[PDB]
RNA sequence: GCGAGGGGAGUGAAAAAGAACCUGAAACCGUGUACGUACAAGCAGUGGGAGCACGCUUAGGCGUGUGACUGCGUACCUUUU
RNA sequence: CGAACCGACUAAUGUUGAAAAAUUAGCGGAUGACUUGUGGCUGGGGGUGAAAGGCCAAUCAAACCGGGAGAUAGCUGGUUC
RNA sequence: AAUGGCGUAAUGAUGGCCAGGCUGUCUCCACCCGAGACUCAGUGAAAUUGAACUCGCUGUGAAGAUGCAGUGUACCCGCGG
RNA sequence: CUCGAUGUCGGCUCAUCACAUCCUGGGGCUGAAGUAGGUCCCAAGGGUAUGGCUGUUCGCCAUUUAAAGUGGUACGCGAGCUGGGUUUAGAACGUCGUGAGACAGUUCGGUCCCUAUCUGCCGUGGGCGCUGGAGAACUGAGGGGGGCUGCUCCUAGUACGAGAGGACCGGAGUGGACGCAUCACUGGUGUUCGGGUUGUCAUGCCAAUGGCACUGCCCGGUAGCUAAAUGCGGAAGAGAUAAGUGCUGAAAGCAUCUAAGCACGAAACUUGCCCCGAGAUGAGUUCUCCCUGACCCUUUAAGGGUCCUGAAGGAACGUUGAAGACGACGACGUUGAUAGGCCGGGUGUGUAAGCGCAGCGAUGCGUUGAGCUAACCGGUACUAAUGAACCGUGAGGCUUAACCU
């Protein structure tokens, strides 16, 4: 299966993720969502970022929201949320990826790295 | 979510900690997260309110660390443990408003009051 | 874990069945018209064909 | 009445908002019929099947010759079939990875249960309390100590003891199918499927009845 | 065993396996042949050859281990100066094994590993 | 192995008296040979009994060994109703 | 408060042990009715005892050794062609 | 009510109950690192033991049977647990 | 029957049977409208609660559930765990006694041994046998596993009902508990991968590294293994029934389910589904492969024996494995990817080392998302898998039936 089963993993991510996110991107990655009866709608979740660049299904990037109370969406890469497109918080990743320091406060995940 | 287990009120009239003492669904339901009905027990409460302290009632589960996922498989885990008591035998969510976010599965048909409040998800 | 009457004879003489030893069978290899041991070339000099261990 | 083929891993087709597609790639490479019998010295219907790239060069001998009975290309181990009113040695002697069996329906599979080798109570059941730390007396995993005192007993034959493990049949049953690409041999299911790339599987229609 | 591909061990601490295997690894370089069980042997080459590849660099890279894998930089210096450039051709592979077997007292296979000098050439008899 | 141990040769009436040394039994442990023996239940024998290995005889229907198959059929002692 | 030192509250292991009382992790006292080396003094119905019938050489509701002694045994066992 | 009565700060490896923290004690176990367990080479125990050709079931019977009766079943022999 | 020892109650673990059935299944009567019940018959497939108090069994109480069955199994289960109750020695209270002490009272403390020979089991190999020897694919006599059930909607707010309420039959979805498989997802682990950091010894020193201190402490994580994760299964359908229901029908001018004679009828029984399965000695079937050289002595149909041959195949060895305690089982052995190495990629860590510059310096920035990187994926014979040797033969017993020259 040089290029056969490992083949679907490829014939689907042909997308244009972010290719380079340095945390804190508080974007609502418009996520298709759904709602019922009508509405297709599309809304997202403000981010922080820590992922896993893996197994085709780049099922990750626990986006981290503090809206009112507490925590994460492990929003994959594969099709139903109209791209991560927006990266607003530049970078400055502490011990880089896997910056899981769940503790809400004046302890910014200081962004900015230009 | 197994007996014991401290759960917070996400609605009102009987603050803070609330003790889960059972899990319905039948014989041997070990857990129950997402948005199942759960027999609760108030242990703190604000001096006021119309629901005092130590009132064995049942309730729902709004935000639970165990997570909730579906579709794509992505998950929404809320590190908290939401109750939201319901006036017991004439089932219905007792209270006025709900606090914080809620779950999209919580919008389960027969419920509905709770989700038109707590502006979120 | 104690035992009680046990027959030295017959019994045991049966388990011994799965206890007999075994035979090899191997070659001599081109050079050594004998030894070669098992799947080895030869120990005399420890060479399969030349300078291996010690030889000419 | 169907074909068998090596499992070979499994993946999904993570739909946009789903991933429902959770099959398991089961390269369904066609077979080689031509071999069967009826009432003149044998059993019932039956139908031999063989598919793989066995080194016809050197490994298996008698079977290659046994295959000469009007066949083509000897693969691995041959399996049989049954009634269904199929073709025969009277037209070709070469099945395919698709015909009239239908589509979208559910197709059961039977990989080869791995085998964790010897296993115990706790293992072959996943049930037996106790501790470890202040224990060190009955340190959990024990059979948990099972039997009587002074009783007929017979340790009761068949009671779940340690036992071992190892390649074994299975049969999942059900399991719909999301896709298929004939010739290309690419059958998909929906998770499950026993074995782990090192099996064979029979992939039958669905003995649901 | 349990279920699939993992491995590499013999009764010993993996906390200490590094030494019981590194000193021995630095020996092949010091010499050529070393009788030491099919196990230690069949296991030895993964520390010798992988450390052999550090030739092409002959800079900071090769020196990823000098002051550590051996008190003296003897063996390491012997590498990027001799062993490295020796087998420069067919990179893959290197050390071979030749069964000796039977260790006296405790019937354990011996072998001894090697590396070059005895090229697989249809040589004749010399020296 | 300038071992142990042994094999010859010689001492001797004898070493089938070699220092472990007179005679050397029994338990117990082996090698060899004849027969029985891997679909059959139990104090293992006893009664019947074919076959097989040898031995019989100027056949004459036998002796020795072993025993397939088969009727039976729960050791001895003590203490006790 | 806490090492040495002295002691032994808990659990696991050991229980044909490493060990006829210990090992491992904790635990109590630690300038005192403290702790320890050497030598001395109390003798069996006797000693010593912050007292448990505890200790008096792996022995204690009366030490060990030798003797009266073949104590006695209306009991158990065994009893030979 | 000094074979003391009722209190009592302090102290307690002391008995009973509650709480916070804490957690594999538990729901419910998973993985991993080591010492055994397994395999090879060397050395080499133990208690026990009338004799064994040492199956299940129902009944029998000194009253809970591998050994009796009926019957069912079961090729021969190891190794791990 | 046991006193030359058969360990007590309760708990844990793990059970196995009965039926006098708790739930679910099928019926009869009801003072049965419906819904729910009452009772009796049939029925053992499967299922049959977590806690508070107490040593408890039990019980009462809180809250579930379709339901929280009764009982046998040395009041099942200590050469399997526990040691809370209860009989050792310590001490105390009440009470008894002049007292030693005692209690069918209470109270605090108080050593639970055994490496399994036989039967029995769970797994798993070695013989030999199935009549020439092999390699395979089956048949299926038998054997086991599995058999739970909630809620909702439609039917139908209909039948029924004064309303209140609310079905049957049949169907559709989603659950609880249980079972099997499997890591693609979510996660755990991941002392063999990367990083941070405390103390200290060393590699001459700076720098950079390494040993040790639980992997020193710690952050994260590949593969694999995994549950809390994911996917599927307890079904329909048949046969013959249980109770029950009946038809037609006399004995017994009617009647009658029965005596002749037909028909229904349950999670029980046979089967259907999954696994094992020809040692099924009653050793079955089918397909394919291999062996067609000479003599001798007997007590001659029984053979015994020598030389020449040795195939198909098996095994042995080696490289190994998602296979495994060892055996077994699978892959590969130069006609080669079977291991290891090597190339590339993935991944995980998180921007190395060195050099340059800024800053007194700690330190920072650039080189640079670098450096390193495993069990992984794609590929590559570099190393090791050597040519032979070993076992297994040489055309297959008699009798009869059918085919024949």
């Amino acid at each position: 299966s040089n290029i056969i089963k490992q083949l679907e993993q490829e014939q689907m991510k042909q997308d244009v993720p972010s290719f380079r996110p340095g945390d804190t991107v508080e974007v609502k990655v418009w996520v298709v969502e759904g709602s019922k009866k009508r509405l297709q709608a599309f809304e997202g979740v403000v981010i922080a970022i820590r992922n896993r660049g893996l197994h085709s299904a780049f099922t990750v990037r626990k986006i981290s929201n503090g809206e009112g109370v507490e925590r994460v969406f492990q929003t994959h890469s594969p099709v139903v949320d109209s791209i991560s497109v927006k990266r607003r918080g530049a970078v400055r990743k502490a011990k880089l990826y896997y910056l899981r320091e769940r503790t809400g406060k004046a302890a910014r995940i200081k962004e900015r790295l230009n | 979510i197994q007996e014991q287990t401290m759960l917070n009120v996400a609605d009102n009239s009987g603050a803070r900690r609330v003790m889960c003492i059972k899990v319905l669904g039948g014989s041997h339901r070990r857990y129950a997260g997402v948005g199942d009905i759960i027999k609760i027990t108030i242990k703190e409460a604000i001096p006021r309110g119309k629901v005092k302290k130590g009132d064995v009632l049942k309730a729902v589960v709004v935000r639970t660390k165990k997570g909730v996922r579906r579709p794509d498989g992505s998950v929404i885990r809320f590190d908290g443990n939401a109750c939201v008591l319901l006036n017991n035998n004439s089932e219905q969510p007792i209270g006025t408003r709900i606090f914080g976010p809620v779950t999209r599965e919580l919008r389960s048909e027969k419920f509905m009051k709770i989700i038109s409040l707590a502006p979120e998800v | 874990a104690v035992q009680q009457n046990k027959p030295t004879r017959s019994k045991r003489g049966m388990r011994r069945s799965h206890d007999a030893l075994t035979a090899v069978t191997s070659l001599s290899v081109d050079k050594t018209s004998g030894e070669k041991h098992l799947r080895h070339h030869i120990t005399a000099d420890g060479y399969y064909r030349g300078r291996k261990v010690i030889a000419k | 009445m169907i074909g068998l083929v090596g499992k070979k891993v499994g993946m999904t087709r993570i739909f946009t908002e789903d991933g429902v597609s959770i099959p398991v790639t089961v390269i369904e490479v066609e077979a080689n019929r031509v071999t069967q019998v009826k009432d003149l010295a044998n059993d019932g219907y039956r139908a031999i099947q063989v598919t793989t790239g066995a080194k016809k060069a050197n490994r298996v001998t008698k079977p290659e010759a046994g295959h000469f009975a009007k066949a083509g290309v000897e693969a691995g181990r041959g399996l049989w079939e049954f009634r269904l009113a199929e073709g025969e040695e009277f037209t070709v002697g070469q099945s395919i990875s698709v015909e009239l069996f239908a589509d979208v329906k559910k197709v059961d599979v039977t990989g080869t249960s791995k085998g964790k080798g010897f296993a115990g109570t706790v293992k072959r059941w996943n049930f037996r309390t106790q501790d470890a730390t202040h224990g060190n007396s009955l340190s959990h995993r024990v059979p948990g100590s099972i039997g009587q005192n002074q009783t007929p007993g017979k340790v009761f034959k068949g009671k779940k003891m340690a036992g071992q493990m190892g390649n074994e049949r299975v049969t999942v049953q059900s399991l719909d199918v999301v896709r298929v690409d004939a010739e290309r041999n690419l059958l998909l299911v929906k998770g499950a499927v026993p074995g782990a790339t090192g099996s064979d599987l029979i992939v039958k229609p669905a003995v649901k009845a | 065993m349990r279920h699939r591909k993992s491995g590499r061990q013999l009764n010993r601490n993996s906390s200490h396996r590094q030494a019981m295997f590194r000193n021995m690894a630095g020996s092949l370089v010091r010499h050529e042949i070393i009788k030491t069980t099919l196990p230690k042997a069949k296991e030895l080459r993964r520390v010798v050859e992988p450390l052999i590849t550090l030739a092409k660099t002959d800079s900071v890279a090769n020196r990823r281990l000098a002051f550590a894998r051996t008190r003296d930089n003897e063996i390491v210096a012997k590498l990027f100066n001799e062993l490295g450039p020796r087998f420069a051709s067919r990179a893959g592979g290197y050390t071979r094994i030749l069964k000796c077997g039977f260790r006296a007292g405790d019937n354990a296979p011996m072998a001894y590993i090697e590396l070059v000098d005895r090229s697989e050439k249809a040589e004749a008899a010399a020296e």
